[PDB]
Formats: C-alpha cells, structure tokens, sequence
RNA sequence: CGGACCAAGGAGUCUAACGUCUAUGCGAGUGUUUGGGUGUAAAACCCAUACGCGUAAUGAAAGUGAACGUAGGUUGGGGCC
RNA sequence: AUUGGCGAGAGACCGAUAGCGAACAAGUACAGUGAUGGAAAGAUGAAAAGAACUUUGAAAAGAGAGUGAAAAAGUACGUGAAAUUGUUGAAAGGGAAGGGCAUUUGAUCA
C-alpha cells in the first residue's frame, strides 16, 4: 500500500570499513577517519577503500525509505499502534525486542485489524 | 647548525592575498605639521565666517 | 474587566461564589528564563565530593 | 497582595510585574487588522511555479 | 577547475534570525519580517535589520534624546521609534507630549513618559497603527560609549587607555609616559 | 519520609544492622503473625517466635501442612517445623529451613514470661 | 561545560588543537611575566606602557578615609529630594520657602558645577564646594551654607 | 608568560595554597546551630532579654 | 624510530582574578544568601544599615575639577516629511 | 580550627585493574640483617537438596540413575568474549596472506 514513488537507489550499498580492520583484531568495523600525515587511505590513492563524503547522500524523497515503500516506526503497545492509524500507507509497525510474545499477539492482532504492516510478524512466535 | 639569514618568497603573496588598501581620503584632512600662523589664520577665519553666517541666518 | 473564575467547594460542587483573578497568571511567559534559573537552583542542593 | 497587581502594592522591595514586550499573544490577528492588509500588497502563489 | 577570484560559500557576515530564544522577541521578528515581505516601505526592513542586533549592538536610549529628537522642528508630530530600552534620565526637567515606542520601557522612564502625558506603547502596536511607519522617527543610542571601546586598538603614539584594574600613582606611568624616565609612548 | 533526626533510611546501613543484629535482636527480629482465632483471643498482631509454639505454613511450596517447631536457627534467620521434611537420596532425614514470617501461629506455649509479655502488649488473658 | 567544550570536538585529533611542529611543552618560554625588559619588552613597551620605573614620592600609612572626596552635579543635585516633595518644590518657586539638600546626609562631599539648574531658589548644604557651582546657585536665586 | 592585550594580574598563589584553604559548606548548619544555641539561652537567661 | 596478540585503565579537568563575544535580569543604578527572621529543614521564601563597581577626571603632591551656543560649525550619511 | 578518637545523619561520589594499601583470617602473606617496602584474593544454588545406587577402571575418575526451576549451576561452581586451541562442515593455496574497482559460479536472504 506504499504511494508511487521513485525507484530506491543507493550509491554506495557496500559498508563503509576502518582501515587494517581485518588485518588486526583491536581494530573494530566501525569506520574512523585516518589522521595520519602519511596515510594512503588520508591521501587517497588509487586502488584503496572508499572514504565517506558528502556525495554519497541517498535521495531526499528515498531517504529512510525500505524496499518495501514504508518508513519504520518503533511500536511499543496498543497505544503506540494507534499512532499508525491515518497514516498507514507511509509507515510501518516494528515491534521492540522488550516485548513478551503475549502482548506481542495481541499487537499483531490490532495491526491486523487496522490494516497496519507489520515489520516482522514472525518475531518471538512459536513455530 | 647554519639556517636562513633571509628571504623574501612568498612574502608578496602574503601580502597581496589582502587587497592594499589605499589611505583612506576625508573631505577635511590633519591640520598637523602646518604652520601654526596658518592655524590661527584658520580658526580665526572659521570663527568670523560663523559669526557671519549667524547674524546673516541663524 | 478581568475573568471571574468559580470556586469549586469541598464536596466537588462549584458555589455561586465567584473571584478575580490574582493579577500574576498575564505575566509573560518565558520558557528559556524558566528553564535557566531551574537549572542553575538544582544545583545549589548538592554535596561536595572529592577523592582523598 | 502577595505577588502584586496593577493597582495594589506588591509586598516587596521596588518590585513591580515583568512589562510585555509584545501587547498581544497571537500575530496572527494582527496580521489579519485591516490596517495591516490595506498596505500589504497582494500575495504570490505559494509554491512558485517552476519555469525553463 | 575554475580560477576563484574570491573566496567561495563566504558567508553574508550579517546575522540572520535573533540569537536570543525570547518567544515574545521571535514573534515581533516573524511580524516585522511579514511587513517588510509584504510592503516595500525601508522602515519594515531597518527595524527587522534593529531586531537582530545583540545587547552592546542595542544600546540604550535616555528620555533626554527623544527630547532632543522632537525639539528638532517637524518632529513634534513624529513618533519615536527604538529598538532598545528607554532608559530614565535625570537631566531633562520638562518632557514634551510624545509618543514612544520600544521593546523595553524602564519604571522611571515609564513613568515619567505617564506623568507628562506621552504615551508608550509596544512595536506589535506601533506596527499595526502604522504598518508603513508614516511619520515615525528613528533613535539610536552611542554604540562606542562603552567602556570597552576607549580600550580598542591600542598602540603606541595613539593613548586608547591600556587596560589596568588598578589606575593611580605607580600603575602605568613610569617609564614610557614620561620624558624624564626614558622616553614617552 | 522519616521526621526523626536519629532513625536511618540508608540501606546499608539497614543491611549492616540487620545481618550483624545479635541474639537479642534476632529474637524479636524473627516475629510470626497470629491466626485470625487466637488474635481474636488474645488481641495481639504478632509475637516472636518460640520452640514450643505451633505454627501452620501459609506460603511456600509446603503450603498447608502445621507442625510443632523443633528449633530456631537465629543465626540462620529461620526456624524448623518437625513432620514436614525433605527426604535425601541417602535415606536420612535433613530439615528443611523456613521464615517465621510466613507462618501463622495456630498455638503457643503459654509461660510466666510469655503472659507477662501479653499483658505488656495488652492481651485480655 | 565538558559537552560543550572544544576538547570533545579535539578527540581523535592526534594534536589536539596544539600543533605539531611545536607541541604544548608547559612553560615553554619564561613563567609569569618572566623577561619583561629581555624578550618580552616589545610587547611591555607596545602594550603596557610605564610599567618598569618609579612614579613620586612616598606616602606612608596611606588612609583612604582622608580622602574621601565624593562628588555630584548641579543635574543630580535635584534627585536628592524624593520626588514626592521635589515636584511640588520645582513648581513653587518662592525665596521664604526653599527646599534643604544635605548631601553630607546622601555621602556626597563636594559640589561640581555641571548642569544648568533651573532659576529655582535652593539651599545646599555640602563641606566643599566648587566655584562654578557657587556662582550658578547664587545666580539660581539660592544661597549654599557650609557645613561640617 | 607575556601573552596580549590583557590587563596584568597579581594573584598570590605561588605558597601551597591547597594545604591551607577553607570552604563552607556548613554555612546553613551553622546557621542552625547558632539558632538553636540563641533559643536555648533564651530559655535558660529567664525572661531576660 | 614504538608496535607478537587480546581484555581491562589511560591522558586540555578544576579553583582564584580577568580579556573579547553571546544570552538573561535591572538600569544611573546594580549585587538577598556577611548575617537575621522564616522553613515540609544543607531545599525554598522574606529583610535594615553597611560595602564592591559605575555615575568625573587630571597631577608626585599640596589641590583643582567640564554649556560663549539649539551641548557649536562643516563634509558623508540610513530612516522620516 | 579540627585528614585524631567516639556516637550519629546524608551524597547529581566510586564500583573488585574503581573506591583507603586492605569490602575476604590487610598493614596479612612475603622480601630485605637493618631502617623499610608490601600485594593477589567478593558471587553455585531459595534451600547442599554437595550426585543414593548400578557398571568399567587399582585409583584418581568415566558412563547410567537421581536431587535440582535450571548440573548450558558440580565445593575449578552467577552471567561466560577476544587473544590461543581441538572436532565437524564449507572454500582457496606454482617463492606470502590481507584490500579496491566489475562480473561469473556456490551458499544464503525479505
């Protein structure tokens, strides 16, 4: 039920990595700039890991957009569903980790009922 | 331990990177460094053409 | 004139009984000075901590 | 008594009451006086018109 | 690549929307702001340029220069206009009837506006009494006035008052203030 | 709150208190609240624990069985009720320790001092 | 504060916001206002003139209470009176009766002359007073008295 | 040491001022004790003033 | 030149007196919290005199101490009529 | 006035590599003839209910059985990562591995 809009591009859907990350272990995945005076990564020569700019910014209109049209909106309880009410076709149900399968049925029950999608509807249910 | 003793590169450009400006002009410029006759002379002469103006228009 | 605001009695029951009021409710509003000054008094209660 | 008011005395030493920079609340109306919109000229259309 | 005769995304230099998060303060800036869009009129626009200007940018304005200000002949029917606060002065013994308009009015001021019969009222009511602000006079307070301007640009052969706490005998004025001791400035 | 210039809110502090109380204090400590007959009896909430006092469980996984008690653990903070037990793979009998406070007082032995401790406290016998 | 002082912003910067051709060694040149007649007499002479040498003479046991020379003007020598009488005596111009200003009373000591009062007979009572103040009070229609 | 344009300042602290330093903290306890120390001789000096 | 690896800890913080800028409050005045009363009790509220800075500066000092006027004339000057 | 002693009330303080050197038999073990220096060490489980009994093994122990909400809680005991190692599964390997640009193939995925 998502509203036409423009097909979802990505510049760069590969995850942007630190430097020497898998050479060394201290090294976590998390990207951090090189400071170094004589860094290639800094200085930028060919054939080395990409650096993230300014030009790598997803569209206005496509951002925080999903593959399936609906932005995602954090639902706690039968309250915070009722926030998704008059604007359905825009957003998406997503249910907190916190949350006991019992009252996670029950949401998924008045989701169901209102006509709201829900994220991940197989989530802490029995199977 | 020799060093430089003195060069002049770049210095133009540092000084040309701000525009040089030129003094500044007013319409009644320092009355310093002329003769204090003269001086007089100018007071004097403002004080009566004041006078003047006054009793003509105030 | 300014509004007459009823008094509700103990019972829960509004009274005929009706009151000006008290001329500081159109005082402006400022929201930065009030959260200024909060901030800047829940400071004065505390205790002072120091290593040896 | 307490706090003061606009005829009475405020209780305290050279107080008076924060005076209103603003006479009211709501721009909106003031927007809206007549005198206000006989020297606006006419609006435009909003969004403008893309063109070229 | 193109040959930048200037440097680029320089900013304007002038500050755009108040600093301050006053309410009351943001809403005269949208008004006035709406007044100067919607009329051609330069009053609009120099108020709205008057409403960003910070403290030391607002100086304050004592009753004797609006007095000075209408004794200036065609002024008697202007109304003032300041962006500050109107400030009390002891000076002046007489006030002519006027009316006054500003951001902030002092008690004493105030008052002594009431008792000779002017009135003082708010920009909101300025604005829409007169939204072209015809025959309305503009009042500015002395910016360099402030004791930290007599300290700006010192230098040597030009006495702007050096910067000491503690003034008298023995605090700068030895040597290099006296011909005697050494030499002057 | 508290309006007493001397009690203690800390939690350690209470904590300290309550697991360095000596004897005397762990006697009244370990207190078993009266069934609703014998408080209409005697006209008394509660009263300490004693050996030869009958008590019933009113929680717990033992709920319902009553027995005399054995022994008071001070040092523990529990007290041993005789007839309801665990039985070890070993085929011995160990007592099964339990709070005085989840017990109701069915009966009590009657004593000088225990009487004495009723009038005190206001009893009508 | 600490969230939005620049040493936050500084983290992950090797330097720090303190160079690295010359690093922020403590102390590097002097302590306090070490060499101001060596190194530092540029700035001692450009920007703090008569700072090295001697003034006058000396005046021992120096007691401020002497010196205790307060002044007004001929402007603020009508706000003494509250306003409750000050309005009524401007508006009474009379010479039998005139309003009494004790600026001894108020902490003020001498009379300046500066203001312009206007031609409305006063008596002031002050222990110094300026001739330009005297001479524009008499002119006023007044007379000062000296008290002590 | 000599920096710009900013007045000269004359703080004395070159000593072991941390050594021998005082704060009060106990400003509004010590105003309470001395409160209760005037009523407690108001009631011992007898109807005294 | 330091670096075998990993985990934990790790470095422009605070005080006294200030310079520029910004914000708030009052305004030729400004600062309750030295202290006293009051208090639901290190919280919050109220208050008299004093004192710090400014409103007058220049001299080593004895001392003196700012309208000839529409608080002056002229140039440039936003706004207003 | 009070970094000593005793009896008390609190913290926008700290949390077992923090906080006093010491939360535990801490000025203890220990080192130096000597004056002195000076640590490491908190947690099963609500309740030891601490594994009866059978089998193999000399025994330490292993496997069944049983207590236990949980033995993925066994007096090496809350939760249980990396550096390092073993088993199973997958992939690559003519004097390095690791990476970036794009694609084929395999596995996997809304």
């Amino acid at each position: 039920a998502s509203l036409p809009h423009p097909k979802i591009v990505k510049k760069h859907t590969k995850k942007f990595k630190r430097h020497h990350s898998d050479r060394y272990h201290r090294v976590a995945e998390n990207w951090r700039k090189q400071k170094g005076i004589d860094s290639v990564v800094r200085r930028r020569f060919r054939g080395n890991i990409s650096q993230p700019k300014i030009g790598y910014g997803s569209n206005k209109k496509t951002k925080f957009l999903s593959p399936s049209g609906h932005k995602t909106f954090l639902v706690a309880n039968v309250k915070d569903l009722e926030t998704l009410t008059m604007h359905t076709k825009t957003y998406a149900a997503e249910i907190a980790h916190n949350i006991s399968a019992k009252n996670r049925v029950v949401i998924l029950a008045r989701a169901k009922a209102l006509g709201i999608k829900v994220t991940n509807p197989k989530g802490r249910l029995a199977l | 331990a020799k060093s430089k003793n003195h060069t002049a590169h770049n210095q133009t450009r540092k000084a040309h990177r701000n525009g040089i400006k030129k003094p500044k002009t007013y319409k009644y410029p320092s009355l310093k460094g002329v003769d204090p006759k003269f001086r007089r002379n100018h007071k004097h002469a403002l004080h009566g053409t004041a006078k003047a103006l006054a009793a003509a228009k105030k | 004139s300014r509004p007459q605001v009823t008094v509700h009695s103990l019972t829960g029951e509004a009274t005929a009984n009706a009151l000006p009021l008290p001329a500081v409710f159109s005082a402006p509003i400022r929201p930065d000075i009030v959260h200024t000054v909060f901030t800047s008094v829940n400071k004065n209660k505390r205790q002072a901590y120091a290593v040896s | 008594q307490v706090w003061g008011s606009e005829t009475v005395a405020s209780s305290k030493v050279g107080y008076t009451l924060p005076s209103h920079i603003i006479s009211t609340s709501d721009v909106t109306r003031i927007i809206n006086s007549s005198e206000i919109q006989s020297a606006i000229r006419p609006a435009g259309q909003a969004t403008q018109k893309r063109t070229h | 690549g193109i040959d930048h005769t200037s440097k680029q995304h320089k900013r304007s230099g002038h500050r755009t929307a108040p600093k301050s998060d006053n309410v009351y303060l943001k809403l005269l800036v949208k008004l006035y702001t709406f007044l100067a869009r919607r009329t051609d009129a330069p009053f609009n626009k120099v108020v709205l340029k008057a409403l960003f200007l910070s403290k030391i940018n607002r100086p304050p304005v004592s009753v004797s220069r609006i007095a000075r200000a209408l004794k200036q002949e065609g002024a008697a029917n202007k109304t003032v206009v300041v962006v500050g606060t109107v400030t009390d002065d002891a000076r002046i013994f007489e006030f002519p009837k006027t009316t006054v308009a500003a951001l902030r009015f002092t008690a004493g001021a105030r008052a002594k506006i009431v008792k000779a019969g002017g009135e003082c009222i708010t920009l909101d009511q300025l604005a829409v009494r007169a939204p072209k602000g015809q025959n309305t006079l503009i009042l500015r307070g002395p910016r360099n006035s402030r004791e930290a301007v007599r300290h700006f640009g010192m230098g040597p052969h030009k006495g702007k008052a050096p910067r000491i706490l503690s003034t008298g005998r023995k605090f700068e004025r030895a040597r290099g203030r006296r011909r005697s001791k050494g030499f002057k400035v | 709150a508290k309006q007493s210039l001397d009690v203690s809110s800390d939690r350690r502090k209470a904590r300290k208190a309550y697991f360095t109380a000596p004897s005397s204090q762990r006697r009244v400590l370990l207190s078993a609240p009266l069934s609703k007959e014998l408080r209409a009896q005697y006209g008394i909430k509660a009263l300490p624990i004693r050996r030869d006092d009958e008590v019933l469980v009113v929680r717990g996984s033992k709920k319902g069985q009553e027995g005399k008690i054995s022994s008071v653990y001070r040092l523990k903070f529990a007290v041993q009720v005789d007839k309801v037990t665990k039985e070890k793979v070993n085929g011995a009998s160990v007592p099964i320790n339990l709070h005085p406070s989840k017990l109701v007082i069915t009966k009590l032995h009657l004593d000088k001092d225990r009487k004495a401790l009723i009038q005190r406290k206001g009893g009508k016998l | 504060p600490s969230r939005f002082t620049k040493t936050r912003k500084h983290r992950g910067h090797v330097s720090a916001g303190k160079g690295r051709i010359g690093k922020h060694r403590k102390h590097p040149g002097g302590r306090g206002m070490a060499g101001g007649q060596h190194h530092h007499r540029i700035n001692m002479d450009k920007y703090h003139p008569g700072y090295f040498g001697k003034v006058g003479m000396r005046y021992f046991h120096k007691q401020q209470a002497h010196f205790w020379k307060p002044v007004l003007n001929l402007d603020k020598l009508w706000t003494l009176i509250p306003e409750d009488k000050r309005d009524q005596y401007l508006k009474s111009a009379s010479k039998e009766t005139a309003p009494v200003i004790d600026t001894l009373a108020a902490g003020y000591g001498k009379i300046l002359g500066k203001g312009r009062i206007p031609n409305v007979p006063v008596i002031v009572k002050a222990r110094f007073v300026s001739k330009l103040a005297e001479e524009k009070i008499r002119a006023a229609g007044g007379v000062v008295e000296l008290i002590a | 040491a000599i920096s710009k344009n900013l007045p000269i300042l004359k703080n004395h602290f070159r000593k072991h001022w941390q050594e021998r330093v005082k704060v009060h903290f106990d400003q509004a306890g010590k105003k309470v004790s001395r409160r209760n120390a005037r009523a407690t001789r108001a009631a011992k000096i007898a109807p005294r003033p």
